[PDB]
RNA sequence: GAAGUUUUGUGAACCUUAACACUUAGAGGAAGGAGAAGUCGUAACAAGGUUUCCGUAGGUGAACCUGCGGAAGGAUCAUU
RNA sequence: ACUUCUCCUGCACCUUAUGAGAAACCAAAGUCUUUGGGUUCUGGGGGGAGUAUGGUCGCAAGGCUGAAACUUAAAGGAAUU
RNA sequence: UACUGUAAUGGACUACCGUGGCAGUGACGGGUAACGGGGAAUUAGGGUUCGAUUCCGGAGAGGGAGCCUGAGAAACGGCUACCACAUCUAAGGAAGGCAGCAGGCGCGCAAAUUACCCAAUCCUGAUUCAGGGAGGUAGUGACAAGAAAUAACAACCUGGAGUGAUUGGAUGAUAGGAAUCCAAACCCCUUUCAGAGUAACAAUUGGAGGGCAAGUCUGGUGCCAGCAGCCGCGGUAAUUCCAGCUCCAAUAGCGUAUAUUAAAGUUGUUGCAGUUAAAAAGCUCGUAGUUGGAUUUCUGCUGGAAGGCCAAUUCUAGCAUCCUUCUGGACUUUUACUUUGAGAAAAUUAGAGUGUUUCAAGCAGGCUUGUCGCCUUGAAUACUCAGCAUGGAAUAAUAAGA
């Protein structure tokens, strides 16, 4: 009541962080570009994915060196919400991490090449006219690129340059274009787009087809266009967003563990 | 018989809530009279002071004098007669001595050989078994 | 019941009866070792007085 | 307050006193050398988890994707645990299990089966007195239950007199005393 | 209450017709006594 | 821009009356059950010695009795 | 009017059931653990009690609705000797 | 209708104006030993009872009311007032709010230390550094859950493997170190000098007429004392009392009391009963309510894609006269129903994987003289009436009647 809540609790955290039940009563709380449940804070990358830090203390000792950057910019706050399709860049080690969705429905820092780690994609939420009658995009990231093409519509991605501010490569939202899912049940799945239903009132949905010919649906808010009909602007994680079945995921896992 | 048809939820649902009250055990639960009735407050045990030492006789066939105690609950000062279990122990009570009262195990009602629903579990906190045993 | 039943005889037979001590005997086994003995003596009524 | 789950391993039967029941339980104590009737009811309860799992699965359909997944996982346990033999992998066979199958698999018997212990009772005392290496590390507890690849592996602990160590304490008192 | 059994008289009893009348005289009296205290 | 002040609204608190709710005293009256054995009958159970019972009405120490119309749960499944 | 024969609709009756029931008995009390044609009302051990209080109908007598405290291990059904 | 007011919409409020709104499908009022939900207990299925309490909302800071500051409060570890309690006063006055953490009084059947620290987990700040009774560690703790000591083996009478204190030699309970753990102690896990022979380091708690497993035993008592959940024992021989001996049941637990669930097909949708046992309104009309007869493109042959198994089973195009406006949606009366799909927090629950020594648990681990370590490591998945969407030929409502 009475104002914004400064604590978040463990358990009442998101499940896709995979913070454990014991070993803490509270969990780190991420406001930044991204939402609370559609992001992951910079602490649980460093300690609970990348395994650089042990403790919450040690993440302060890393981040206040000014070694961590995101989007070619130094972020000093340890609880910064670093979300979908943000680049992370550490100068020592000289390795870069683009955050994608894993096929199971988790965040994972996908390691990438140095030339690839310049650019990143931003799907545009809407397009809107600012003052002096100038046009302007706005993104899922909460950037606002201005003077686009007239070409560029809602619900489609743009390759940003990052080294400079400006856009470079557009993409369109149509049938036969590659598209990852960012939320809901089918998260972490990439497939070409077959068809979308309108439903003139609320909630457009899209059916789309995995590269092993599995068909599945999501709302348009969740869908995020990568690239053209086959091929893709970005590098993909392990499995490339197929999501193999429950008995298959059993068989591959226990076949691994026997060595 | 019953109404079977798909839209007969009201008649089925209304008939249970009405005719649940025909049970004897349902009324003892769900009426408001449970809280006024009993000397206990819907409770397992209750302390009180022994106003008087009393003797009552079992109904035939059994004949004898059973040795019970009249007590006033501390919370309500309501008089009750509590039976004293085992041989003797009457000497142990002492008028004006606090005694724990427990249910006879029959949910009020009555026990065996008249009109007594309680048993004195402890005297001065010592308890009856320890003394009879002498342990 | 009548209230005026007398309380003089209370503790008759507890006071009447002759006292006698328990005999000292060797202790029984307990737990698993008890269930060993009970197994054997059945399969190679249980209380039969003279 | 604390986030720790917990459960009950056993539960008592509905009838306290039946001469049919008490005789057949007393045989299982006498064969396998058990402390009390809780140790039977533990395994009675542990079977009924596995049995009620198979009872749920077996009603459905052999081509159903729930049964083919959850059945094959359940059959892997019974092969691993050495409870069902590998020649029959049918889910139906799990139903034909008994308490004697579980109680032959625990470490009281598998010591005795091994034969080092000599007698059922002795085998329990050898387990609790810190002998008998199962695999790499020693095991203190009768109700262990062995996973069939591990069964050849049971041997006296490296430490201890049977094993080849200091001879406890009482042999030293005789040896140094003399 | 009693309803249909009302007068079953399975075992030695007062007799229902008489019993109903006896209670009516008790009840009738209750009225005038309760109206007297108004 | 202070103290003080005008008129509004927000409005605690206290009081009068009334109603509703819940405990609680009461001379006397009149129920039910319990005793454990008393006094007076004998009503019912057999055609229980006037068959039993119902509804209603009146009367009498008490069970009960009688009038009118019913029932067999009757003591008759039955005779121009 | 009567005789012989068929049809529905009545009050019943006799005989019998691998139909039912605790049994007495039952063409319904059958087709109900091989349990679902449709629907209205009522009952949950025996008393206390068809009482108390409140309501409502009645000119009254009383009718309809209708409790509790406490009490009790049996009340009750059909056949057998 | 038109102001006003608000962060904005509104009878939210004010002027005039109309006479409406809700209700037998339960309005209005009363009771709750009522905060709601995620959930918990309960061994077929269907259910019944509980949910103050780990998370998410809500409300409150003795009772009500008012208000400042600020992005945000009608805030109480902020202020003003009254009421109810209560502290100091030199008697003029002043200050108080533990339903925060300990602690005490009082109520009760009923509940712990006035302890140590920010090391972990997170939060606030001008912030790498300061602070935190949030939180964590220890003490009390048979509320509870898990594991399992109280012996084992020999040689030396019953003989068809058990007994027999007859001797006999072969691990921790305990007490103190070592290192480890810890913010600092402590416990666990390791290894250590001592450490059991009536293994005195001695297992108890309820029973022994029936239900209920287990003595027509032996003393004392004599309808007494007492037992007895129910039926029943006791009046001078007690298979039930008070003892002793022996045996039974569960066992580091077991008995009792209250509430609750199953048993209860004794609340009955699945699933009871109503001639005589409890119970068919004295009898007809009747509005809701519930339930409602038959009937409207069925059959046949030729493909196509799949398909289990040594052609069946799915789905689908044609042709028997079968739309079209275009290049997927519009029309087919409308829903219910069923199917698939979306979206819906975790914890708990079921459940995949994994030797926490087993186990309750936990979410970890596992390989390996290799060093930018690897398994491009794991932590799956299900579950969550009404609402949104969709394929469909029956069934049932409902509509109609160029």
């Amino acid at each position: 009541a009475r104002g914004p809540r400064k604590h978040l609790k463990r358990i009442a955290a998101p499940h896709h962080w995979m913070l454990d039940k014991l070993t803490g009563h509270y969990a780190p709380r991420p406001p930044g570009p991204h939402k609370l449940r559609e992001s992951a804070p910079l602490v649980v990358l460093l300690r609970n994915r990348l395994r650089y830090a042990l403790t919450y203390r040690e993440v302060m000792m890393i981040v206040m060196q000014r070694l961590i950057k995101v989007d070619n910019k130094v972020r000093t706050d340890q609880c910064y919400p670093a979300g979908f399709m943000d680049v992370i860049s550490i100068e020592k080690t000289k390795e870069n991490f683009r955050m994608l969705f894993d096929t199971k429905g988790r965040f994972v820092p996908h390691p990438i090449r140095e030339e690839e780690a310049s650019y990143k994609l931003c799907r545009v939420k809407k397009v809107v006219v600012g003052p002096k009658g100038v046009p302007a995009l706005i993104t899922h990231d909460g950037r606002t690129m201005r003077y686009p093409h007239p070409s560029i519509k809602a619900h489609d991605c743009i390759r940003l340059d990052l080294n400079t501010g400006k856009i470079v490569d557009t993409l369109k939202f149509e049938a036969g274009n590659m598209a990852m899912v960012t939320g809901g049940h089918n998260v972490g799945r990439v497939g070409v787009i077959v068809h979308r239903e309108r439903h003139l009132g609320g909630f457009d949905i899209i059916h789309l087809r995995d590269a092993k010919n599995n068909e599945f649906a999501t709302r348009i808010s969740n869908v995020f266009v990568i690239g053209k009909g086959e091929k893709a602007w970005i590098s993909l994680p392990k499995e490339k967003g197929i999501r193999l079945s429950i008995m298959e995921n059993r068989q591959v896992l226990l076949k691994k563990q026997q060595m | 018989g019953k109404p079977n048809g798909i839209r007969t939820a009201r008649k089925l649902r209304s008939r249970r809530r009405v005719q649940k009250w025909a049970d004897k055990t349902y009324k003892k639960a769900h009426l408001g009279t449970r809280w006024k009735a009993n000397p206990f407050g819907g409770s397992s045990h209750a302390k009180g002071i022994v106003v008087e030492k009393l003797g009552i006789e079992a109904k035939q066939p059994n004949s004898a004098i059973r040795k019970c105690v009249r007590v006033q609950l501390i919370k309500n000062g309501k008089k009750i007669t509590a039976f004293v279990p085992r041989d003797g122990s009457l000497n142990y009570i002492d008028e004006n001595d606090e005694v724990l009262v427990a249910g006879f195990g029959r949910s009020g009602h009555a026990v065996g050989d008249p009109g007594v629903r309680f048993k004195v579990v402890k005297v001065a906190g010592a308890s009856l078994l320890a003394l009879f045993k002498e342990k | 019941g009548k209230v005026h039943g007398s309380l003089a005889r209370a503790g008759k037979v507890k006071n009447q009866t002759p006292k006698v001590a328990k005999k000292e005997k060797k202790k029984p086994p307990t737990g698993r070792a008890k269930k060993r003995q009970q197994f054997n003596r059945r399969f190679t009524g249980p209380n039969a007085q003279t | 307050k604390s986030y720790r789950t917990y459960s009950k391993t056993a539960r008592s039967p509905k009838r306290p006193f039946e001469k049919e029941r008490l005789d057949q339980e007393m045989k299982l104590l006498g064969e396998y050398g058990l402390k009390n009737k809780r140790e039977v009811w533990r395994v009675q309860y542990a079977l009924a988890k596995i049995r009620s799992a198979a009872r749920e699965l077996l009603t459905l359909e052999e081509k159903d994707p729930r049964r083919v997944f959850q059945g094959t996982a359940l059959l892997r346990r019974m092969v691993r645990l050495g409870l069902l033999g590998e020649s029959e992998q049918k889910l139906d066979y799990v139903l034909g299990l008994t308490v004697a199958k579980f109680l032959e698999r625990r470490l009281q018997t598998k010591v005795f089966k091994l034969g080092l212990a000599k007698s059922i009772h002795h085998a329990r005392v050898l387990i609790r007195q810190r002998h008998i290496r199962v695999g790499k590390h020693i095991v203190d507890i009768p109700s262990f239950m062995v996973r069939v690849d591990s069964e050849k592996h049971v041997d006296y602990a490296i430490t201890s007199p049977f094993g080849g160590g200091r001879p406890g304490r009482v042999k030293r008192r005789s040896l140094k005393g003399g | 209450a009693h309803g249909a059994s009302r007068y079953k008289k399975a075992r030695a009893k007062m007799r229902w017709k008489w019993k109903k009348k006896r209670t009516r005289r008790l009840q009738r009296k209750r009225r005038k006594m309760r109206q007297r205290s108004r």
